[PDB]
Formats: structure tokens, sequence, C-alpha cells
């Protein structure tokens, strides 16, 4: 940022680009390394009723793995899940 | 007691490739000694083949000694081609290792093990 | 990359191995101000891949 | 109008895909009339071989093939024929119809332990 | 949602053609390429001047061990071993009986410094805040087992980083 | 011409570190001759800029 | 309070100082060893016992949540002070 | 149960179910079980004499088309009598799925190598001999991948010590690295973390 | 509450897209200048 | 939250290390493009799940 404008102007043709508009080393526009201390928030289990354990317990409610086939007509085939739909090309930048 | 075979039907055609493994490694010992530069005799090597061969001489079962010719011509493939180096071939030879008590009353010297 | 390990260094306190991302969520919070040095890194990232 | 690549390497553009499709699906039939008619794959497969080739003979269109055969390009569904012929000519010989070789040991599947 | 790399045919008019064998005959390309490094030339690099200039870092950062007191002198540790549960690379080895006043205290903190992988697990375990993974990072040896603290040397550095550690704990503990 | 600023920027960084002693004493310890606001000093004798 | 043995090796804050006969003094010959000169064990018993007015009082080592778990400590005994079993810091109720 | 638990996915489930009714029924010689978990993952617990049947069919079928194997691994659980696990994950990318095909072995048995099937498998299956010592057979060249040239044993066994049975040093008498018995300096601190108490009611099993 | 959280519009649009922004003349001008400085040399 | 945020997907054309290149560089795009909404999308709340 304390180049002079002649190496800024000599620098910026050379690589053909505005280099002073997008500066890679960084200055007093980053964030301040002391910041005031913050507030965090609580989750949706932080409440004093309706908040029983049992209703919101998810390590209880894994079951064990369903037994399909064991060894102890005209139905459709199917596959494990509908074929998968085809992408679209990008409308944002397709290089076409 | 009717189990899937590796490669031998019965203990004959496994002998017969525990055979041809020790002939196997009875013809590369030498050029085992040259290529690696190694300090011991041919003839040293060649007991450290019998060794390993003897060891597993107590095993009656077809599986096994076909898993070990298996193993055995992975360690000759290794030697073969130049992938252990000096080093993975004298571990064989456990030199740095001194000599454990193998009596009774020097195991009861130095220690507590049996 | 120093910069992105900085962003590391910030949000876990090791600039590579955080341990940060954890089962249940992550291991703390964004500190203040992190967010906004991201952007700054961000807007400026694009010249560095056209440079590349 | 002679797309002019698959888009995937190595796997070429096919000129004529409508009769290659119905040489590979006829083809595929009639591997697969060798299998039993209690076999669930015979059954499963003709049914699914026989959707396909009645969509490859309702339809000109390549484009409009490959959106309702849902497959992806018609050159990989030609592919995905010549897979499940190859298939179906090693399900002739494995013969997987037939009943369970072996039951697995009393708790060979039980998890946790 | 997808987009195609490398999937433009060059144009074939005359003006094309020759822009592309101007290119090939009279190296456009490699002319930018050394602009653009002619272009790094005339920036100012990011180099830092250490040691007298240092890297920046965070209150959260993960560098050397120390044992913290409170504020009348006594030690926070009162030997729970829950630092040393769960530690990853079991670096932390704990003995303690109670001292002469009946305390909770140990007798024995080691922490390897080279099992530690320093990811900080035992000052967030510790509920007292007695072991913390302080700011100091230059602590390079010339033994190996110089790295091998025991409690008198987790306590000294407790005593030598505290005026440090309790300003970046203060920054912090909000967030933990 | 802001060649001048420059030449005369590197002429006081000579007379901001005391003159031409000072100036070489800070340019072979630290590598590095450019001036700054004197933050502080410890006990020790390190200098904070 | 850090005292010496006879061996002149300083004994650390848990008791800990090598015998005479013991070769692994041989670790500190030419260099140093490291003890804590600040004992815990003396600065806790330097602090004045707290007097309340209360029956139970509480302790969380000062600080808030920098301090240690909140404690309650009953202060009925009139023999002996409430003791913090985290901290260390004592009380006694003041009747 | 909104916030904290992971939301079940019914229609996968009951896809996968249906898939896996569809995979038995079609290859009845060597499917053993078949089984979907609640997070909904397909597992098709199969014989050993069916590896390639089953993996060829679930590559090449038009209602499979597993043409990635995305994992290979094998599992010890020295409490069976056939106690390695060999499971093949794959993944269909035209219908966006995974499969798991599990199938067993013990110390002597082989498995026939799936290389015919999926190349990918030529390292993996490489790995589990070095790692379990499942031998595979026909496979093209197996060899250890893992571990060191002269290493002994097999080290992903759980009858296998954490530590092996030898360390290395560099001697300076035979200018050398050396193998030696090993002696920890601190032994590992084996710590017995499990509650006596019952976490999980739904996965107890019937008593004695 | 107090949280690391963007800005109330939001953060600035950032760029993403390739710039290689085609600079130079073109290979009929620079034969041209090639050949004119042929010409003063010879001449 | 991938389902939640927008990004192309660069795809090769012939195979080689010039088109893995290639959509490595415009992976880096497509990364800048993902960090630029999911600055701007943060929500409020806890880090770690309230199943304690
Ligand atoms: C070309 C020949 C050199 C001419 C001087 C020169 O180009 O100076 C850089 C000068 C400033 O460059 P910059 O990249 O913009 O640096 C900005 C800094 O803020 C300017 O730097 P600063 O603000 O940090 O100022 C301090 C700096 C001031 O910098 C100088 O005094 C530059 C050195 C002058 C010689 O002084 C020093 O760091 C002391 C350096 C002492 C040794 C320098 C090397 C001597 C070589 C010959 C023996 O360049 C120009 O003004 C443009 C080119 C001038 C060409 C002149 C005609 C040919
Ligand atoms: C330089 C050193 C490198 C060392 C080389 C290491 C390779 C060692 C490979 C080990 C392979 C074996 O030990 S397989 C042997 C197991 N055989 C048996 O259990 C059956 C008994 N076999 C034998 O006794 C063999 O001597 C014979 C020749 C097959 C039969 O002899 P008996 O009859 O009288
Ligand atoms: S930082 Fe991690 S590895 Fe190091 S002592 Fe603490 S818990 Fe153990
Ligand atoms: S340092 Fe903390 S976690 Fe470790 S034993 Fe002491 S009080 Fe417990
Ligand atoms: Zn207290």
């Amino acid at each position: 940022a304390s180049a002079t404008r002649l190496i800024q102007g000599l620098r910026n043709w050379a690589s053909g680009r505005d280099l002073q508009a997008k500066l890679q080393l960084r200055y007093q526009e980053i964030s301040k390394r002391t910041q005031p201390p913050p507030k965090l928030p609580v989750g949706p289990s932080h409440r004093l009723s309706n908040n029983y354990y049992c209703a919101r317990d998810g390590r209880r409610e894994a079951m064990p793995p369903s037994i399909v086939m064991s060894s102890q007509s005209e139905k459709k085939a199917v596959s494990p899940a509908p074929p998968i739909k085809r992408w679209e090309l990008s409308q944002d930048e397709p290089y076409l | 007691t009717s189990v899937k075979p590796i490669f031998s039907r019965d203990m004959n055609e496994a002998k017969r490739r525990v055979r041809e493994l020790y002939r196997a490694w009875y013809r590369e010992v030498p050029n085992t000694v040259h290529l690696f530069q190694l300090d011991i005799s041919v003839k040293q090597g060649r007991d450290k083949v019998r060794e390993m061969f003897k060891k597993n001489a107590h095993v009656t079962d077809p599986r096994v000694v076909d898993l070990l010719v298996i193993k055995g011509k992975m360690e000759l493939e290794e030697t073969i081609n130049v992938w252990k180096q000096r080093t993975h071939v004298m571990r064989f030879f456990h030199e740095t290792e001194a000599p454990r008590p193998k009596d009774f009353l020097s195991k009861f010297y130095v220690g507590h093990d049996p | 990359r120093e910069k992105m390990f900085e962003f590391y260094e910030r949000v876990s306190g090791a600039r590579m191995h955080a341990a940060y991302v954890r089962p249940g969520g992550v291991h703390q919070d964004l500190p203040l101000g992190l967010m906004d040095d991201i952007y700054e890194f961000s807007k400026n990232f694009s010249l560095r891949i056209d440079e590349l | 109008l002679l797309k002019k690549t698959t888009g995937l390497v190595g796997l070429a553009v096919c000129e004529t895909p409508h009769e290659r499709l119905k040489i590979l699906y006829t083809k595929i039939l009639d591997v697969l009339g060798h299998i039993p008619k209690n076999a669930a794959y015979r059954k499963y497969t003709e049914q699914i071989t026989n959707e396909k080739l009645s969509i490859v003979k309702a339809e000109p269109d390549v484009k409009k093939l490959e959106e309702q055969l849902q497959g992806g390009q018609i050159e990989e569904v030609i592919l995905q024929a010549e897979n499940e012929l190859s298939l179906a000519r090693k399900m002739i010989q494995w013969k997987p119809w037939e009943p369970l070789v072996e039951e697995p040991p009393a708790s060979q599947w039980k998890w946790p332990i | 949602t997808y987009k195609y790399v490398n999937l433009r045919e060059p144009s074939m008019d005359m003006k094309s053609v020759t822009d592309r064998a101007a290119q090939t005959l009279l190296w456009t390309e490699l002319i930018r390429g050394l602009g653009m490094t002619l272009s790094y030339l005339f920036r100012e690099p990011a180099t830092i001047n250490y040691p007298f200039e240092k890297g920046p870092l965070s209150p959260r950062f993960r560098g050397e061990h120390a044992l913290r007191r409170y504020p009348s002198g006594e030690e926070r540790c009162i030997a729970c071993k829950l630092c040393e549960a769960v530690c990853p690379a079991q670096a932390i080895t704990i003995e303690a009986e109670p001292r002469a006043d009946g305390s909770r205290r140990t007798t024995r903190y080691d922490i390897d410094m080279t099992k530690c992988i320093y990811c900080g697990f035992c000052q967030e375990a510790c509920p007292v805040d007695a072991i913390v993974e302080g700011p100091n990072f230059e602590f390079s040896t010339e033994t190996h087992e110089e790295l091998l603290y025991n409690k008198e040397k987790l306590l000294n550095n407790g005593d030598k980083w505290e005026a440090e550690i309790a300003a970046n704990i203060q920054a912090d503990y909000l967030y933990r | 011409m802001e060649l001048l600023q420059v030449l005369k920027r590197g002429l006081q960084q000579v007379s901001g570190h005391g003159g031409l002693r000072g100036y070489l004493r800070v340019l072979f310890r630290a590598n590095d001759v450019r001036v700054g606001t004197l933050v502080g000093e410890d006990k020790y004798g390190n200098k904070y800029y | 309070g850090v005292r010496t043995s006879p061996t002149g090796e300083k004994v650390t804050h848990t008791g800990q100082v090598y015998d005479d006969e013991d070769y692994r003094r041989v670790r500190f010959v030419g260099r140093q060893k490291e003890v804590n000169e600040n004992f815990a064990i003396d600065l806790i018993a330097e602090q004045p016992v707290s007097q309340v007015g209360s029956r139970v009082i509480s302790c969380d080592g000062g600080g808030g949540a920098l301090g240690h778990p909140r404690v309650y400590i009953n202060l009925d005994k009139e023999t002996k002070t409430g003791t913090c079993g985290y901290c260390g810091l004592q009380f006694r109720q003041q009747h | 149960t909104r916030p904290t638990v992971r939301p079940r996915n019914d229609v996968a489930h009951k896809q996968l179910s249906a898939f896996g009714e569809y995979v038995a029924e079609i290859l009845p010689k060597y499917v053993q079980q078949v089984q979907v978990s609640c997070f909904s993952e397909l597992e098709i617990c199969i014989h050993p004499d069916g590896v390639i049947p089953v993996l060829t069919f679930l590559r090449d079928h038009s209602n499979a088309q597993f043409k990635s194997l995305a994992d290979l691994t094998a599992v010890d659980i020295p409490t069976r009598q056939n106690r390695f696990e060999i499971v093949y994950n794959l993944l269909s990318l035209r219908f966006n799925s995974r499969i798991r095909v599990k199938t067993y072995t013990d110390e002597l048995t082989p498995v026939e190598s799936s290389v015919s099937v999926y190349k990918a498998a030529n390292w993996y299956e490489r790995e589990i001999w070095d790692m379990f010592g499942v031998f595979f057979a026909n496979h093209p060249d197996l060899r250890r991948i893992l571990t060191d040239y002269g290493f002994e044993g097999h080290p992903f066994r759980k009858d296998f010590p954490l530590s092996g049975y030898v360390e290395l040093r560099y001697d300076d008498e035979v200018k050398r690295v050396v193998a030696e018995p090993v002696e920890l300096a601190q032994e590992f601190r084996k710590f017995d973390l499990n509650s006596p108490w019952e976490a999980f009611p739904a996965y107890r099993q019937p008593p004695e | 509450v107090k949280q690391d959280m963007p800005p109330v519009g939001g953060y600035g649009p950032i760029d993403y897209k390739r710039n290689l922004p085609r600079r130079g003349l073109s290979g009929y001008s620079m034969f041209a200048v090639g050949i004119g400085a042929l010409l003063f040399g010879y001449w | 939250v991938y389902d939640q945020v927008e990004f192309d997907v660069p795809i090769g054309s012939r195979g080689d290390c010039y088109d893995r290149y290639l959509c490595r560089v415009e992976e880096m795009r497509q990364s800048i493009r993902i960090i630029s909404q999911c600055l701007n999308k943060m929500p409020p709340g806890e880090i770690k799940v309230d199943d304690a």
C-alpha cells in the first residue's frame, strides 16, 4: 500500500490487473484483536418445563437393523432408489 | 470336518510344495549373501533357512502348511527382488539380542519370568 | 494458505490439527470478528486464483 | 442430429442407437430364455428388458429416448445392455436360483456379540 | 449445476489462426507469465522479521502446558485425573495422595511433551481450569528428556506465564 | 516527483534512529531500519514499537 | 517453605528428595534440580479464615465461572473451620 | 423429538427393504440375511462361496449398477468360529445408492478375489492379507502392502497386541537398524471404561 | 445475545469467476511489428 | 447444508492431468462461491447438540 504511483502503475500494467483494489497484504480493514465479550445463545433444550429427556433422546430411539430376509406373483422389479436425475448445465457459467 | 483347501488336497501335495520352496530358498541363499553384501557365510544362511523350515516341522494340517508355503514364497519374493534391505535379511540373525537364560537357575537369577 | 491457517488458529487454537468439528456439532463457537476476516480473505482470493 | 461426443472418456458415440439397442435387447431375451421359468432373475430381467425394448420401439428420437429410458446417455444405456447380457450369460453358469448352499453358523451374524 | 472446463473448440477463421500462430512463434503467453512474475517483483513482500516480529495468534492458541493456581497461591489441581483419562495420547501421568492438611493434591503430574498431540482436550476436561495449554510455542530443547515435564516444570510454567494465561482465559472463557 | 519523497523517508529513517550510529546498530541487530512509535519498554530493555 | 537435604538437594513440595546413596542424583550433576518454590500448602495457610453469618456458605473459588464448581460448606462445627475441598479457603460461622 | 434427534427417512428405508427382497430372491443360493439399519443402510449377508456371483450381479444388473467398489474391509470377531467378517461397500451412481455385502471366513479358508469384478479390490483385500491374514485365492499379486518387510503376524487381529512384539533401533556395533523385543519405558495404560448399567434396551440380548 | 453474525444487509458480492482479461495486440499486428523491425534492421 | 448452497460442479472432458487441474481450479472458484453463501446465511444459535 506504501508503493509509489510509478511502481503502482508499473505493477498494475505488468500483472494486467488492478492490484491495489485487492491487496493480499492486510491493513486496518481486518477485525480488532480485542473484542467485546459475547453472549452466546442456548439450545432448544434449555427449557425449565416440557423438557423431559425421554422425549428428546436420540440414542435410545436407535433400533436394531430390521431383518428383511433371513435363513432363520408378477411383482415389479425394483431399484434401490429411483434413477438419478440428469444434472442441469449451469445457467451461471456453462463454458459453452 | 470337511473344509475347503487352499492349494493342497492332502499332506503329500503340501510336502511337495514345502520341498520346492526349500529348493528355491537353497538356490537363492548365495545370491542373497552376495548382493546384500552380508557378512555371514553361505553355509550360515543355509543353516538359517534349514532352521526356519524345521521350526514348522510339527504341523499336520494341509491348510496351515499351504499358508506357510505362501508366506515363505512371499519372503522369498521380497528377498529376490531388492525389497528387503540388508536389515530385513539380518533380522533372522538375532545378533544384538543377548542370549537369554535357558536353564532354570539363571532365569531364577535374572528375574521373575519362566 | 497462511491466512487460512490463521482462520483455523482463531477458531480452534491450532493451525492444522484443530480437533474442531466434533460429533454433535463443533467444539466452540466462532470468535467475534472471524467472519469479517473470512470475508476480507474471500473477497480478494479470486485475484490470487486468476494469477495462478 | 449426431451428438458430437458422449461427454464420457473412452465411451464412443453410437451412430445407430436404436438398432443396436434392439439387437442387444432381443439377445438378452434370447440368452434369458435359457434360464428356468421359476427363477426370479429370469422374470425380473425379462420384465425390465421388455419394458426397455417397448420404449425403444415406441420412440424414433434419440433425445426423448434418453429422457424416458432414464439411464443417462444412450451409449451408456448400450453399455448397460451389454453388461446385462454378459451377466445373464454368467448366471446360466452360476445357477443362483438353486437353494442356499449352506446355512451360516448359529451366531454368525449376531451383532453385538 | 455442472460446467465443462475445457470444452472449447478454437475458432478457425484466419484471424484466430494467425493469433494462435503469433502466440506460437512470438511467445505471447510466455511474456504474459514473465509480466506476472515482474508484477510480483515490485510488491512489498509478506516476510515478517522474526524474531523481532511475531506471527499473529489468538487467545485460543494451544502451546506449552502449565498448571494454574488460585488468586491465593493454592494450586487449582485437585488430582481428579480427568485430563489423563481424556488424553488421546496418554501423555499425562498422575499420582496423588492426601497431603498434610488433608487436601486432595497430586504427588506426580507428568506430561510427556513428545507424546502430547497439543489438542487441548485436557484443558477443556479440567473442571477447575488447572491444566491449561498456554501461549508459549518457543520451547525447543537440545535434549529429549527436557520435554518430559514433571509437576515442578508445569507449576513453574504456570508461575512464569500466569500473567498471560489469565488474560487469554479472560478473553476466551465466555466461548467455553 | 515521488522518488524524492522516498529518498527523504530513507534519510529521515537514518535521522530517526538517532543518527548513523543508531541506524547501523538497528541495521545489524535487526536487519530492519524502519521507525515506529515507541509503545513501551519492559524491565529488561526490550523496546516495543 | 522449601528446605534442603543433607546432600544439598532441595526437597519438593511433595517431599521427594533422592537419597545419599542413590545414583540418580547424577542427572543433576553439572545441572540443576528444578523445584517450585511456591508451596501451595504454605500459601493457602496464609489466608484469613473468613467469618460469615450463615449456617451454610457457598464457595466457587472466586471469579464466577473461572473458579471451581460451586460447593456448599456446613459450618456447624465450632471446633473446626469449614474448608473448601476444591480451593482450600476456609470459613467460620461468626456466632 | 424434533431439534436434537436425527430425522428418520422412511422412504429410503422402504425402498432399501424392497430392493433387499429383490436381491435375496434373485440370488437365494448365497444370500443368508438381508437387513436395513435405522439410518437406512442395506446389508446383504451372503455365503463366501458366492462373493463373485453376487458382486458381478450388483455391478452388472440393470436395477443395481453398483459400479464403484467404495471400500473393502475385514472385521475380526474372535467369539465367532469364522472370526473374520469381510465387508464390501458398493456405490451405484445410477440409482444414487450404496449397499453393503458382508461375508465371512476363518484363518484358513480362502476367499475368492474380486479383482475380476472390481479392480479396485486389488489393494484392499491385499491389505486384508497384510492386516488380518485372510488369504485371497486367485489374487494377481498377493503380498504385504502396509507392514514392514520382515513383519510376522497380522496386526489388525484383536489377539495381536497394540504395540508389536518387536521394536527397531539403530545399533552402532552392527551399523544397522535392528529388531529387538519391545520394551516400553511406560506401559500403555489399559482403561476399563464400560459402565455396568445398560445403555440401550433396544439392543438387549436374551439371557442364558 | 452477542454472536458472530453477518451484517444486516449481508456481506458484499464476492467475485469468483475467471478474469484473464485479454491484453496485447492482434496476431496481424504482432507480425507487422516484427516485419517492420526486420525491415528497419535490414535497411 | 450442502443442499442449501448453490454451486457448480466442474466436469472434465478428456480425463487427463490438464482437465483435472482445471477441475481443481474451478472447484476453488466454486468454494469461494459457497463461502460467500455461508457467510451470508450463517444462522444464530448453539454450536453443539443440546443432548448433553
Ligand atoms: S493437549 Fe491433548 S495430548 Fe496433550 S496432554 Fe492435553 S489431552 Fe493429552
Ligand atoms: S489438572 Fe484438572 S483435570 Fe487434571 S487431575 Fe488436575 S484438576 Fe483434574
Ligand atoms: Zn472454594
